[PDB]
């Protein structure tokens, strides 16, 4: 079971 | 009295003391095994006129049923008893015949290849016989013997007759692989390879293990086929699949170029219907030689994330939908690059295009990320091109939801596959993977089954057992034997399609990996999840890659580099250590211990025999034979349970007695970070890719539901540490 809730403000900092 | 019946069907009187002797023999050296316990359980099932074979099966099973974590040595008690019964079953006595007599008899019966008798003399077979150690059969575990008997030993599948024993298998595989070697070195290699395989240092694939020595020549297990955008290429691809699945190979299909539904019908070739219909045609080709159209024969189809039909393609194995929009019996690999991930991070949109409408885009996606971004942004604004815009968060969540619910929606990071690889992306780009996502080789589309200008990738595999070496310098000998034996195999096997022969002879690509990694980590006191094994992993994978390149380099000196060596990055003096993802520097500080610059020079001057050498694959059967943890994965538990016709098969992890608290079981890991870092460190040195898994346990999350945030965070971490592909997603059934 998955909870489809994505926080784009939290992911934005990530450095690829 | 208790009468016993024999093989010819003749009656003798029961001899309980003889039985006890065998039990006593088998028990020699084992701890915590009760012979009485085994006798009590088996004697009660005896009856007047019971055949002798049935007595053997009864005591075997009795011992097998006592296998447990508390008394793991029953594994060997049952195995020895099983070996004993198989000896009598094949030779009529415990002592195996002389090698020469055995080979003569088997060649006359049509069970062994006749070249064996042409290639070696009777004196040479007599010499080989002195190498054999039949007592090495007493070192297998019960589960191992069951696999040997079930799918390795030469036998009559109809009558149930077994014709050989493990040591003749090992010696003759060696004899065949090095048969074309000069007589001055031939038997020295034969002996060394036999010692390596019979003492579990090197593991060989199933097809080799059951075929080499017999009259067949079909040994290919993975073929990579690339399909062009046309009816002729669609038909060629389809024909090639049917030929290869009839020989039991796993297929990896790249169907990304097929134009989207609606695009301009071009040339009579009704491509107005799009991808789905053709995907259904590949599925029936893959299952063409499968029992009842569903079992046996497998494939993984690849496509780019920006394809115009991606939303229909992503739900093809969804088990809820009309049959006309579902291709459930194939696995799919989605192809992503850095640009796509960036759009997700910034909360922007992704533009979908049909490959036929955007000149240069598809090729740029694999070979040049700068050119991809240039073309991609251009075409986004070009109003003449047919396109569609979707929210990156929506697309990524749709993909991840399908990956999570089926477990079989894979990821391939195409940029990582071409910026850090053995091949020059301008000449021979890597555009797809195989069935289990660890192979990464160049391919070219066919216009006809026999088109000689196409290229189908094939890869020969094998693995090093990390639990059977004492120090890392043992890999020097092992790498020589592994490379030489597999390179010989490339010339020994048959090629049904011209294009497959081209790639094998042109590039001579190999894929050697490891088994028993978990055991190795446990005996060095490290774990997967906390970062404690980073430096040891770095040091271990540097030795493997170093010695594999050394052996290949030595081989090119002797016999010449592979014909298409000039298409590799190795040809230009570029090494794995020069192109790895720089972020790795922050998570490992181990120094290089071998002379890479001396090797750099040697490669440049003498070249390499093989274009690729390493790949980390999954392994179930190989690991079972040596009682080892599978590939690089943590065990799911201390005891493995498998079903069989004879009963329940149990196998205890290696050295459970002393390392039970050192192991770190699959569901004890708090998350995927530790494991994903180890895969990144392994990928610094590996030529191809690794079959990395992602694991999630619902009971570790609020309300028993894995958050999409966590799924996308682990996807990005994988990308950050240079992970090229992602295989299964395991979700717990608890």
């Amino acid at each position: 079971q998955i909870d489809s809730e994505v926080d784009t403000d939290d992911l934005s900092n990530f450095q690829l | 009295n208790l009468l016993v019946t024999k093989r010819d069907g003749s009656t003798e009187r029961i001899n309980l003391d003889k039985i006890h002797r065998v039990l006593d023999w088998a028990a020699e050296g084992l701890h915590n095994v009760s012979i009485s316990q085994v006798e009590l359980r088996s004697h009660i099932q005896f009856y007047d006129g019971i055949k002798t074979s049935d007595i053997h099966e009864t005591i075997i099973k009795a011992a097998a049923d006592l296998i447990s974590r508390d008394a793991p040595d029953y594994q060997y008690l049952a195995a020895r008893l099983a070996i004993f019964h198989l000896r009598k079953k094949a030779y009529g006595q415990f002592e195996p015949p002389a090698l020469y007599d055995h080979v003569v008899k088997m060649v006359e019966m049509g069970k062994y290849d006749n070249h064996l008798l042409e290639d070696y003399t009777e004196e040479e077979f007599k010499q080989m016989d002195t190498f054999i150690d039949h007592d090495r059969d007493m070192t297998f575990s019960y589960a191992a013997v069951k696999q040997l008997e079930g799918k390795y030993l030469v036998q009559n599948r109809v009558t149930g007759e077994i014709y050989e024993s493990a040591q003749f298998l090992y010696i003759l595989v060696a004899a065949c692989l090095f048969s074309n070697y000069p007589r001055e070195t031939r038997l020295q290699y034969v002996k060394r390879f036999y010692d390596a395989v019979s003492t579990f240092k090197i593991s060989l694939p199933t097809p080799i293990m059951s075929g080499v020595r017999t009259p067949t020549r079909q040994f290919s297990s993975c073929v990579l086929i690339e399909c062009g955008d046309s009816l002729d290429s669609i038909n060629a691809t389809s024909s090639a699949i049917v030929k290869y699945v009839s020989q039991r190979a796993g297929i990896g299909i790249n169907a990304g170029r097929i134009r989207a539904l609606g695009s301009p019908i071009r040339g009579g070739e009704a491509f107005h219907t799009g991808c789905i219909p053709f995907y259904k045609h590949f599925q029936t080709a893959v299952k063409s030689c499968s029992q009842g159209g569903v079992r046996g024969g497998a494939a993984t189809l690849f496509y780019p994330m920006w394809h115009l039909e991606v939303e229909s393609l992503l739900v093809l194995k969804n088990n809820r939908g009309v049959e006309g929009n579902r291709v459930r019996h194939m696995d799919y690999g989605v192809q992503i690059n850095k640009l796509m991930y960036t759009r997700l991070l910034k909360g922007e949109d992704i533009t979908l295009f049909s490959p036929s409408d955007v000149p240069g885009l598809y090729d740029a996606f694999f070979a040049d990320q700068e050119e991809f971004e240039r073309l991609y942004t251009k075409y986004e604004k070009d109003d003449s091109i047919r396109k569609q815009r979707v929210k990156a968060v929506e697309l990524f969540s749709l993909m991840m939801q399908e990956r999570a619910s089926t477990g079989r929606i894979y990821i391939q990071n195409v940029d990582h596959c071409n910026t850090h690889s053995p091949f020059d992306p301008a000449i021979a780009p890597v555009r797809q993977s195989n069935l289990c996502l660890e192979i990464a080789l160049p391919t070219k589309p066919l216009n006809d089954v026999n088109d000689e200008n196409g290229e189908i990738a094939l890869c020969t595999l094998s693995a090093f057992n990390l639990g059977a070496i004492n120090n890392l310098d043992e890999l020097e000998e092992l790498a020589i034997l592994a490379v030489r034996a597999l390179d010989a195999l490339l010339d020994y096997q048959d090629y049904p399609i011209p294009a497959a022969k081209r790639g094998a002879m042109g590039r001579r690509t190999l894929g050697i990996g490891v088994i028993n990694f978990a055991y190795y980590l446990a005996k060095h006191g490290k774990r997967y999840s906390d970062g404690s094994a980073n430096n040891l992993t770095h040091k271990t994978f540097e030795a493997i890659q170093y010695y594999l390149l050394k052996a290949s380099n030595e081989l090119a000196k002797e016999q010449g580099a592979c014909p298409w060596f000039n298409e590799t990055t190795y040809a230009k003096g570029i090494l794995p250590i020069d192109t790895y993802k720089k972020d790795l520097d922050t998570i490992a500080n181990e120094p290089l211990h071998y002379d890479w610059e001396a090797l750099r020079e040697s490669i440049k001057t003498h070249g390499l025999r093989n274009s690729t050498l390493s790949a980390l694959m999954p392994s179930e059967t190989s690991s079972q034979i040596s009682n080892a943890t599978n590939g690089i994965e943590p065990p799911r538990g201390y005891v493995s349970i498998k079903a069989s016709k004879d009963g329940i098969l149990r196998q205890v992890v290696p050295d459970y007695e002393h390392l039970h608290d050192a192991y770190e079981l699959l569901w004890e890991m708090p998350g995927n970070d530790g494991y994903l870092q180890l895969v990144g460190i392994m990928q610094k040195f590996i030529d191809q890719s690794i079959s990395a898994n992602t694991n999630y346990d619902p009971s570790r999350f609020p309300s028993g539901k894995v958050p999409m945030q966590q799924l996308l965070k682990d996807l990005l971490t994988a990308y950050k540490f240079g992970v090229k592909t992602l295989f299964y997603q395991n979700t717990r059934d608890g």
